[PDB]
DNA sequence: CATCCGTGA
DNA sequence: TATAATGGGAGCTGTCACGGATG
């Protein structure tokens, strides 16, 4: 089992001198956003927290460096700094997790990719798509079996950039920018148009 | 000392100023203060007018104060606050193409004006350019000087009138 | 690799395959339904492409 | 931006791959700022780092018309492209 | 009659009679819980009517566990006393108006107490606003009303359990000690007969280094469990003796990296488990012990800690019960049962109520506030301390205020219907914080428990992931003052049933012996046989003589809760659907104007009063003056009180409150008679739905598979039709580029879109509103950005300047629609105290009055669920021979499989109960009829009457009633002694060939209506970060196409469908936008691109030193719309 | 072949 | 920012089935 983590290092000139870390890189700030709502509060990402732990704390042992500290005071230092850029990375992997306001748990890098939520099962093996709705069904004996009822108002916003270009066409609107303004007045028009 | 001053200094997601979270903690003395004394929580210009004698601050200064959720925190399967965030930023589909249909219209435009006519237009305005330049040096960066870039300027206005005439710009302003 | 960290266990994946220096050649159903690639099979092979 | 390439490799990342990738290093807790609710500098969010908030508008003011395009600020040093590459460009902090 | 009492509709019965005791109050939950909380006079007379010794309130509790508060000195001491209230702040109407909550002040009388100078100053202090509970039961918070669930918690106290081992197949004992807070404590026995504890789950040692530990002598250990061999065999095994080394051993297992002094080992024994501090059992926790223990059994709660005695009497107890001792006495105590206990246990289970989940959030800030007086104390000098200068209540008012808005004990007001509320006002949830997690709970926990028998319902229960976690009280239970829950039971004295009843909790029940309801009763009070049905500890059953029955049931539906004793034939319907019977009657929706239903259970009255959306009158007289406004009532004594109605008033869930007036002006109305009911309510009864003349038949199929067929007369006669009130809000903010206005002015909009505002650009109140239109003219000042090179050319050529504000305005959103119904608004102008930085707020409330369509998901009470498939012109319905149509036409097919058919009953005592009848007396009572009570031998046309659950209508009673139907006015019966009537296809006009069978039955309008349900998306907004279309009706979100779906196209074969919906459908940057122009342009589909949170994941990676990059077939990492630089 | 931690359902 | 002051404080409770490292 040894061997199997030995050769691999051994093999493509992949140093091992990476599982020690000098600089941490930081996500994209539009990836760990920060928005006002309408109620005039911020909500804030949970990275956000984390990088700023890390920072905080990384430049405090820059301080004590630098001012000549006891080694008691610095390893303390250093040892925080290790369970910050370990929270940041993984969250609860070594001992209780970091708790934000409410006791809850922050989301970590890592949580980001985990499980169902995490950025793998849930934004990339299925996602959400435009031109789509839903309602609720009903039998209908008179459809063939090559048929089904769809909805008028459900077709109208499917089909909506299908109509515009019609509208536009047969001449009931100018423009582009008009024809829309049909379809959402609901003009008895586009009744016409649709089917 | 240093205690209070670092923690006044990290503690805030968003950086507050030092003598801005003395405000606050003032805020909340007096608040309490009053609070023992009218038997409720005072108004806003109750408030006001002990500490600094402005009602307008202290609306504010209560906001400073307000400190920020988390977008991960949940409410149901996954709840996740951030899942209900509108991106504000992205690009509308039908209004980016109405856009796209408005370059087709002046290109329709510079066609029946004529080539000094469709020059200044294309100058002044900034559209292959992306500058609106002076028209003293559009006048003579032209090769043709004497400012007749603004003689032609009117030479145009008019001949603009009829594709407004055919109304065919009339529709995109409405 | 790709395959193998959207299915289950995916900090450990991700552990072996970022020090075996694995190289993910981009063909399979799960690898490119991510990748937005056609998938490989039925309409999606170049035979019927 | 053609979509067939052939292969994709992961691999650990060196200390200094991590330089190679960022485009400045955050020197400060700090995200933004309380009054101005704009992005602080050397901070999280800093502007000089990740780029511009708006398209084609730089930090001070000196700039923030589309005619400047890649120029590089003297006041404050911010590239003028579009709040597109706040998504793309990485930062990276110098651990003592 | 059944329900003799209020002043009510006779709803006659078929019953034996039922005069135990009347349905206890509904709401007394969470009033007489929330009473003990304040401490109000109810509940001090309450107290004294129940023979309570020293009643203590929540909040007197509180403060007597704190008092007096010193310092490590002694030399400065704050206690406080006498809580008191002053008047509520506002009406509980102003609250839910100007959003508000609904509170009184609380005062305490705090005094410093001070040895040294030996003087003392005693003042009032302030706590803060007091939430305040309604009389319907409810809280207000920020003008929402909101409700307290009771939790289901383990009670604490010493529990035991055996464990069959795997290897040794012997049987292991193990004991588990629960305080209310602190550190934990369990002893169990090996395989290796000797016996071991843990400490906070440390590792385990031999039982005799804790008794060492204590002081007990190595010879004392030999005496007290020397009666057995396995704690001989303990003892031996000992490594270690002495009372020091003993100390340092549990001390060096306990805490490892700290310095083992003899002082510091012997210390935080003391403190982890005898100490107020550190360790506590509350009063629940001392008096479960003690009970288990059986020691200090008569002495009454005064210790609220563990000690030493309980330690070692708890060992006595696993000793035995390991040997097969059944019994044993504590040394200085009562003999006690000895078993193994089940958690699950009603006895062992806690009910914590309202009163204390307040009570212990207020623990809490009270807890928080002492830590900063003992820094208070410590900072200022002994002269000038006063509890005004120690006192800081700012984490007492954040504690209460964070609970009723921050935690889950305070679940949203279900305004559904009057049933709806008073359901949601009792639950039983074992969720929540101190409970379980939904992930943790296994199969054990949620099953139905022997001893919820009258206590807690087995049938209601949600469908879902939290089903057996979620329940309803019984009707008849109440609980006691140590968070138990106490059911009635009648006391037989010897085969003498007498009126005396005594409430018995769930382990008491145990030791005695109870009879079933419906044992026949002499009329003195005898039983008739010897041997009767008898109910016994553990869930079993036997006969036993008559000389040994203690007690029997009060009611036959005495095991059931609210909802559940609401439907008919209860017995009749499989309790899986009838789960669901119990489950849909929540979601009932208010109609126009309500029925009652012909076929009632007598629990549609007590319920419909006990709700609080009716209107009761407090004090007798007689109506003064009636108006669809108010009812005034002048009383006897000369005072008047005003009842005003609530109308049209839109609901927590938008469904329409509204009320009306039953008592005419000058009617003679006692106490307690309804004079004016709400939604949902005829004559005060929960009327739930409609009476439905139904058909049993598949019809052309427009039916099969659960879907129902319904008349037009239903949308003729709005018969179940419902309003359905919508609130729409918007606001005015201070901005960077100057402020929100609101504003009839609007740029490029015509003058025929602003026809329906006023002048201020609020829309006129009736006014008609559809989805597109404008509601509240708002327009904000836009950035002022270098506007388009083609848009500035595009401005002069025109000559129309651009103005610098943007459309922001309310507009109505899709799919609503209806009339303007009424406009609120709060300006920061006219004083109106709004958040900081908002000027002006709009409400404009539109309501809705929608007819029943197709998709609209109806129901009865039998399970018996779906939506109407199909509504037929009245003509087309299959009718009965004089003509008239039927209403609804439920499928044959989906009756026997669902075993509900309660359902079938209902039809035909439906229609007995519309034609009316009456018994042949000639010759006699029939022999079928001689149960049936006088009343009941005659019955008029639309006759109302009741089958209590358990009781009410027989087989053989209904039968015989179809026989008695009364012909119609033709002088013709219509159905046979079948049930059965002969059908005329209204389509082909030909009789069916076979009689089918009809009656009345009561569908309920659900509210899982299609116009809300309804949803659809071209394009519309994304998301911020992985780039994707948005989720939900609400914000205009696309549906999900998720991994399963993904394995249905991939198996199909499908790969450019599947593409498309990942690439060009979702999140490809470009090439939604440029679909959407091809579209329009009517050209072809572009190529796919790259999807953008494929460059989020690209980008994640490299965040966490992981170098990933794309290589093409070269071997070159290539660019992704971006560069790499240093 | 059977325990302790971490990871899913 | 000069009286003297010197080692924390909440735990969290009712899973379940399995593989891999250790016994
Ligand atoms: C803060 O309260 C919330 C919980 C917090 O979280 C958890 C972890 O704790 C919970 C606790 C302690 C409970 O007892 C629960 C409970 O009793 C539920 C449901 C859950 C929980 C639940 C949680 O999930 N959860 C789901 C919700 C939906 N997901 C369903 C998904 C598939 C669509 C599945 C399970 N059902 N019901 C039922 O079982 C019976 C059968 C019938 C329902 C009665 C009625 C409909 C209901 O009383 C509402 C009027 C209202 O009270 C609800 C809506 C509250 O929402 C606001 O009040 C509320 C107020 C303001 C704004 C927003 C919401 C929820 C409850
Ligand atoms: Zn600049």
């Amino acid at each position: 089992k040894r061997l199997k983590v030995v050769a691999a290092f051994q093999q493509s000139g992949n140093s091992p001198m990476g599982m020690v870390l000098d600089a941490v890189p930081v996500i994209p700030p539009e990836l760990r956003p920060m928005v006002q709502l309408d109620g005039g509060r911020f909500a804030t990402s949970d990275l956000n927290d984390l990088y700023r732990r890390v920072i905080n704390r990384n430049n405090r042992l820059k301080r004590l460096i630098d001012l000549g500290a006891p080694e008691i005071i610095v390893n303390n230092e250093k040892r925080m700094l290790q369970e910050s850029v370990d929270a940041l990375f993984d969250n609860g992997r070594r001992g209780r997790p970091v708790t934000g306001p409410g006791n809850r748990p922050l989301k970590s890098l890592s949580d980001l990719l985990k499980g169902k939520q995490g950025r793998f099962r849930q934004n990339l093996l299925g996602k959400r798509v435009d031109y789509s709705g839903r309602s609720v069904i009903v039998v209908g004996p008179q459809l063939k079996l090559h048929q089904c009822g769809l909805p008028k108002l459900m077709a109208l916003e499917l089909f909506k950039p299908f109509v515009m270009k019609r509208l536009v066409d047969l001449n009931h609107a100018q423009n582009i920018k008009s024809a829309k303004r049909m379809v959402e007045r609901q003009r008895p028009q586009v009744w016409d148009v649709l089917e | 000392q240093a205690i209070t001053r670092a923690m006044a200094d990290q503690a805030r997601t968003i950086r507050i100023p030092v003598h801005m979270v003395e405000v606050i903690n003032k805020l909340g003395r007096i608040q309490r203060e009053l609070l023992q004394d009218l038997g409720r929580e005072p108004t806003p210009e109750e408030l006001a007018k002990e500490m600094d004698i402005t009602p307008e601050k202290v609306l504010e200064i209560q906001q400073y104060a307000r400190e920020p959720i988390s977008l991960d925190q949940t409410i149901e399967g996954d709840s996740q606050l951030g899942d209900f965030i509108e991106d504000s930023e992205a690009v509308v589909a039908v209004d980016a193409v109405s856009f796209t249909l408005l370059q087709d219209q002046l290109q329709s435009v510079l066609d029946t004006l004529s080539e000094r006519e469709a020059g200044v237009v294309r100058l002044r305005f900034g559209l292959t350019d992306g500058q609106p330049r002076t028209l003293d040096e559009i006048g003579q960066v032209y090769g043709v000087t004497r400012e007749r870039i603004r003689q032609i300027e009117s030479k145009t206005m008019s001949k603009l009138r009829h594709p407004s005439r055919s109304q065919v710009l009339r529709d995109y302003l409405d | 690799w790709l395959s193998a960290a959207s299915f289950q266990e995916t900090t450990r994946v991700l552990t072996d395959a970022a020090i075996n220096c694995r190289s993910d050649k981009l063909n399979g159903l799960k690898e490119n339904v991510i990748i937005g690639k056609l998938i490989p099979a039925g309409t999606g092979i170049n035979r019927y492409r | 931006d053609v979509n067939f390439f052939d292969e994709l490799r992961i691999g650990l990342a060196t200390a200094e791959d991590i330089r190679q990738w960022s485009y400045g290093e955050v020197k400060k807790p700090e995200t933004i700022n309380y009054r101005t609710l704009k992005p602080e500098k050397d901070g999280l969010f800093c502007e000089k780092i990740f780029g511009p908030t708006r398209d084609w508008e730089c930090y001070c003011g000196k700039y923030k018309r589309v005619r400047f395009k890649g120029i590089i600020c003297e006041r404050c040093g911010v590239e003028v492209t579009r709040a597109k590459v706040r998504r793309e460009r990485m930062g990276h902090i110098e651990l003592a | 009659s059944n329900n003799s009492v209020p002043g009510a509709p006779n709803r006659v019965s078929f019953a034996k009679l039922r005069e135990p005791l009347e349905v206890p109050g509904l709401l007394d939950v969470q009033t007489d819980s929330f009473e003990w909380l304040i401490g109000s006079p109810r509940w001090r007379e309450s107290a004294a009517e129940r023979g309570d010794v020293n009643p203590v309130g929540g909040l007197e509790e509180v403060l007597y566990e704190l008092s007096p508060i010193e310092d490590f000195s002694g030399s400065m001491s704050l206690s406080f006393s006498d809580p008191r209230f002053d008047d509520v702040k506002a009406p509980v109407d102003e609250c839910k108006d100007k959003d508000m909550t609904y509170a009184a002040p609380l005062f305490v009388t705090a005094e410093f107490i001070n040895n040294n100078t030996g003087e003392i100053k005693s003042q009032t202090v302030f706590m803060g606003d007091f939430p305040m509970m309604t009389e319907k039961g409810t809280f207000i918070i920020n003008g929402t009303e909101r409700v307290v669930v009771s939790q289901l918690v383990r009670s604490p106290g010493v529990y035991f359990d055996e464990t069959i081992d795997k290897s040794t197949d012997k049987t292991l004992h193990s004991v588990k000690v629960i305080p209310s807070r602190g550190a934990w404590l369990e002893f169990d026995v090996d395989k290796r007969d000797t016996v071991g504890v843990r400490i906070d789950r440390k590792r385990r040692q031999p039982v005799t280094v804790l008794l060492k530990a204590l002081g007990w002598t190595s010879e004392q250990i030999v005496e007290r469990f020397g009666f057995s061999e396995i704690m001989r065999s303990t003892l031996e095994k000992d490594n270690t003796v002495g009372t020091d080394e003993a100390l340092l051993d549990i001390y060096r297992k306990l805490r490892p990296g700290e310095p083992p002094t003899k002082e510091s080992a012997q210390t935080l024994l003391e403190n982890l488990f005898f100490k107020e501090k550190r360790y506590d059992l509350a009063r629940v926790g001392r008096y479960k012990v003690n009970k288990k223990l059986g020691l200090h059994v008569g002495e009454p709660i005064t210790s609220s800690t563990l000690t030493e005695e309980d330690v070692v009497a708890t060992i006595e107890y696993l000793v035995r019960l390991h040997e097969g001792q059944t019994t044993m006495t504590v040394p200085g105590g009562v003999e006690v049962p000895v078993e193994t206990d089940d958690i699950d246990h009603f006895g062992n289970r806690r009910l914590r109520t309202v009163g204390e989940l307040i009570q212990n959030q207020i623990r809490v800030g009270m807890s928080r506030m002492e830590r900063v007086v003992r820094e208070r104390m410590t900072t200022q000098d002994v002269e000038a301390i006063t509890p005004q200068t120690l006192i800081n209540i700012r984490p007492v008012v954040a504690a209460i205020k964070e609970f009723f808005g921050t935690s889950q004990l305070s679940q949203f007001m279900d305004q559904n219907n009057p049933l709806s509320g008073l359901t949601h006002k009792r639950r039983l949830s074992a969720l929540g914080p101190g409970g379980l997690s939904r992930e943790r709970a296994g199969l054990e926990v949620r099953d139905v428990h022997p001893s919820h028998y009258g206590r807690m319902c087995p049938i209601e229960t949600p469908e879902g992931p939290n089903i057996g976690l979620i329940g309803s009280l019984s009707v008849y239970a109440r609980v006691n003052p140590f968070g138990f829950i106490e059911t009635p039971y009648r006391k037989v004295v010897d085969g003498v049933v007498s009126d005396e009843i005594v409430y018995l909790t769930a382990d008491e029940e145990d030791r005695h012996v109870v009879a079933q309801a419906n044992s026949p009763i002499d009329a003195d009070g005898r039983f008739v046989e010897p041997r009767v049905l008898v109910r016994r500890k553990a869930g079993e059953v036997e006969y036993v003589p008559s000389s040994e029955v203690d007690y029997m049931d009060v009611s036959p539906r005495q095991m059931v809760s609210v909802a559940t004793a609401m439907i008919p034939f209860l017995e009749h319907d499989d309790a899986n659907r009838a789960l669901m019977g119990a489950n849909m009657q929540r979601q009932a929706v208010p109609l126009v104007r309500s029925e009652a239903p012909l076929v009632g259970t007598g629990m549609e009255l007590r319920a419909a009063i006990d709700a609080g959306d009716v209107v009761v009158a407090e004090e007798s007289g007689v109506i003064e003056e009636v108006s669809a406004d108010y009812i005034t009532v002048m009383h006897d004594n000369g005072t008047r009180r005003t009842y005003r109605m609530r109308k049209f008033a839109r609901s927590n869930h938008g469904t329409c409150a509204n009320q009306c007036p039953i008592v005419d002006a000058g009617d003679r109305v006692e106490a307690g008679q309804v004079i004016a009911d709400g939604p949902c309510t005829d004559d005060g009864e929960m009327a739930l739905g409609k009476n439905l003349l139904v058909a049993i038949m598949p019809w052309e199929g427009h039916n099969y598979e659960d879907a129902i067929i319904l008349s037009n007369r239903l949308v003729e006669e709005d018969v179940l039709t419902s309003i359905h009130i919508e609130e729409h809000e918007i606001d005015a903010r201070d901005t960077k580029l100057g402020a929100e206005e609101i504003t009839r002015d609007i740029p490029n909009i015509s003058d025929e879109v602003l026809a329906d505002l006023d002048e201020r650009g609020i829309v006129r109140i009736g006014a008609e509103v559809r989805d597109g239109d404008i509601l509240v003219g708002k327009v904000t000042p836009k950035g002022e950005t270098e506007l388009t090179p083609e848009e500035r050319l595009l401005r002069a050529i025109f000559g129309e300047k651009a103005r610098e504000v943007r459309d922001t305005s309310l507009k109505v959103p899709h799919g609503e629609s209806g009339k303007v119904i009424g406009i609120r608004v709060f300006s920061r102008e006219d004083e109106d105290e709004l958040p900081a930085g908002v000027n002006e707020l709009v409400r404009v409330y539109v309501a809705q009055k929608r007819k029943i369509s197709d998709g609209d998901k109806l129901a009865g009470r039998h399970g018996n669920k779906g939506v109407i498939g199909k509504i037929l012109p009245v003509e087309d319905m299959p009718f009965l021979a004089d003509g008239t149509p039927v209403d609804i036409i439920l499928n044959t097919h989906g009756v026997p499989r669902r075993m509900n058919i309660g359902q079938i009953l209902e039809t035909h005592l439906g229609w007995c109960a519309h034609s009316g009848w009456k018994v042949d007396a000639a010759k006699g009572v029939p022999d079928w009829a001689a149960r049936l009570p006088d009343e009941l031998l005659e019955a008029q046309p639309n006759a109302i009457v009741s089958t209590p659950v358990f009781d009410g209508a027989q087989e053989a009673e209904l039968q015989g009633l179809l026989s008695c139907t009364l012909p119609n006015r033709d002088g013709d019966v219509l159905v046979d002694a079948d049930g059965k009537a002969m059908l005329f296809d209204g389509r082909s006009g030909e009789p069916f060939p076979y009689p089918v069978t009809v009656g009345y039955m009561y569908i309920m309008k659900l509210h899982h209506l299609v116009d809300d349900k309804i949803h659809a998306r071209s394009t519309g907004p994304y998301s911020m970060i992985t780039q994707q279309p948005l989720g939900g009706k609400a914000q205009f979100g696309g549906q999900r196409f998720g991994e399963m779906e993904c394995w249905a196209m991939q198996a199909y074969g499908a790969a450019y469908t599947l593409q498309e919906l990942l690439t060009i459908k979702s999140d490809d940057t470009v090439g939604r936008v440029k679909v959407y122009e091809a579209i329009v342009k009517g050209e072809n589909i572009p190529e796919p691109g790259i999807p953008e949170s494929f460059k989020v994941l690209l980008k994640e990676l490299q965040s966490l030193c992981l170098n990933v990059e794309v290589l093409s077939s070269d071997g070159a990492a290539i660019e992704l719309r971006e560069g790499e630089d240093e």
